[PDB]
């Protein structure tokens, strides 16, 4: 079948500059007058969107700063200007034969200002408690850039042990991204100690972001 | 107003069959071109298989050619995909797409379905449990409260979260799945005025398609 091949894998790009996106194919997709090299933009928990069809045909309702070029074996995607909204991952597709097939695509992401996240802290529900398991969960929301470091503290020693981090993708209108961060441990475990902190360290400021409780208030 | 309605995605064991339905609305079925499309776990987009307008040229991936048939009742408006012999491999989201109906050649997808998830696994469908997040006994108020629920031991994917059936939709995000000793959890926040909370009401939705749950879980001051 025919390999389709996308550069870079990913991209970072400010507000309001130029993305331009690669895709090259392992023979020609060209046929009677036409390249049949089609662009899909994917964003989470949506499907993926058309935007140009036969290489360079704007697909009606996208808007034209989008655009495509190329022919036989060499394709370019271009946003210009780029826009938040425009955060996405982009594949390529091709048509001319069967069996159809995709390239790997390449993930838009903006490059904007630091944003300290704003974060909150949740004790284990009663519920979850009669249970007999203990979550503690932390929220951190609306940072950049993404890689923030998390850091959990019980009684005011680092713990590591029973977290698990996950990340929303990029927000289409500030840019920012959001985590969760939850500590899981027994209820053993959690009823003999006190204190439980967690921290975000983040080079939007040298001291250390804090959130914390007392199981005894 | 076009519409493509999947239905049929499940759990299944490895060496199963299933069967996929797309129902379609808003224009000439009879005039296009189908295909379904996947997208894998790690998120790749993956052609499946298509069919003519008249549906008497098929066509399959190397992966499911053999083992998928792709079928059209064009009276009915409804496209299928028959699944057999699944493996580990075809756990994905299935997405019917139509072609756009040019001449000069083969066309681009121009509409897609929100998409039905297929799990292929000998694992057993296994219920969330549901947490309140209220924010501890000795908070802060501010100007500002956030709350959240906390979605546990799951499988397979996947669940979804809505805060107040839908009406609460800004200020929310919704953190991806981890797995948890091979069962899922997940956490969903949201941001809202103290002077609406708890003086309003503020409920998080949670459905787990795959065991029929349907949990309303109401978030109360500690
Ligand atoms: C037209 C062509 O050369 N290829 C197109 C291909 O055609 C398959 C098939 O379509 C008709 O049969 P039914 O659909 O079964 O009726 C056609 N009969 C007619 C026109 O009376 C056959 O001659 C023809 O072999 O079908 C696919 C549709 O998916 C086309 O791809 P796109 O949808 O991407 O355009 C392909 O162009
Ligand atoms: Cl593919
Ligand atoms: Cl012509």
């Amino acid at each position: 079948d025919i390999v389709l091949t996308q550069s870079p894998a990913s991209l970072a790009v400010s507000l309001g500059q130029r993305a331009t996106i690669s895709c090259r194919a392992s023979e020609s997709v060209d046929n009677y007058g036409n390249s049949f090299m089609h662009w899909y933009q994917q964003k989470p928990g949506q499907p993926p969107k058309l935007l140009i069809y036969r290489a360079s045909n704007l697909e009606s309702g996208i808007p034209v700063r989008f655009s495509g070029s190329g022919s036989r074996t060499d394709f370019t995607l271009t946003i210009n200007p780029v826009e938040a909204d425009d955060v996405a991952t982009y594949y390529c597709q091709q048509s001319n034969e069967d069996p159809r097939t995709f390239g790997g695509g390449t993930k838009l992401e903006i490059k904007r200002a630091d944003a300290a996240p704003t974060v909150s802290i949740f004790p284990p529900s009663s519920e979850q408690l009669t249970s007999g398991g203990a979550s503690v969960v932390c929220f951190l929301n609306n940072f950049y850039p993404k890689d923030i470091n998390v850091k959990w503290k019980i009684d005011g020693s680092e713990r590591q042990n029973g977290v698990l981090n996950s990340w929303t993708d990029q927000d289409s209108k500030d840019s920012t991204y959001s985590m969760s961060s939850t500590l899981t441990l027994t209820k053993d475990e959690y009823e003999r100690h006190n204190s439980y902190t967690c921290e975000a360290t983040h080079k939007t400021s040298t001291s250390p972001i804090v959130k914390s409780f007392n199981r005894n208030e | 107003e076009v519409k493509l309605v999947e239905s049929g995605g499940d759990l299944v064991k490895p060496g199963g069959s299933l069967k996929l339905s797309c129902a379609a609305s808003g224009f000439s079925f009879s005039s296009h071109g189908m295909s379904w499309v996947r997208q894998t776990p790690d998120k790749r987009l993956e052609w499946v298989a298509l069919i003519s307008r008249g549906g008497s040229y098929t066509y399959y991936s190397d992966s499911v050619k053999g083992r998928f048939t792709i079928s059209r009742d064009n009276a009915k408006n409804t496209l299928y995909l028959q699944m057999s012999g699944l493996r580990s491999e075809d756990t994905a989201i299935y997405y019917c797409t139509r072609h756009k109906g040019l001449r000069r050649g083969t066309n681009a997808m121009d509409y897609w379905g929100q998409g039905t998830s297929v799990t292929v696994s000998a694992a057993k469908t296994t219920p969330p449990s549901v947490y309140p997040l209220a924010p501890g006994s000795a908070a802060q108020t501010n100007s500002m409260v956030t709350l959240g629920c906390l979605v546990k031991g799951y499988f397979p994917e996947p669940v979804t979260v809505t805060w107040n059936s839908g009406s609460l939709s800004s200020g929310v995000h919704t953190f991806p799945a981890v797995l948890q000793s091979d069962l899922y959890t997940l956490s969903s926040s949201v941001t809202v005025p103290s002077s609406t909370w708890p003086s309003e009401t503020v409920t998080c939705n949670v459905a787990h398609p795959a065991s029929s749950t349907k949990v309303d879980k109401k978030i109360v001051p500690r």
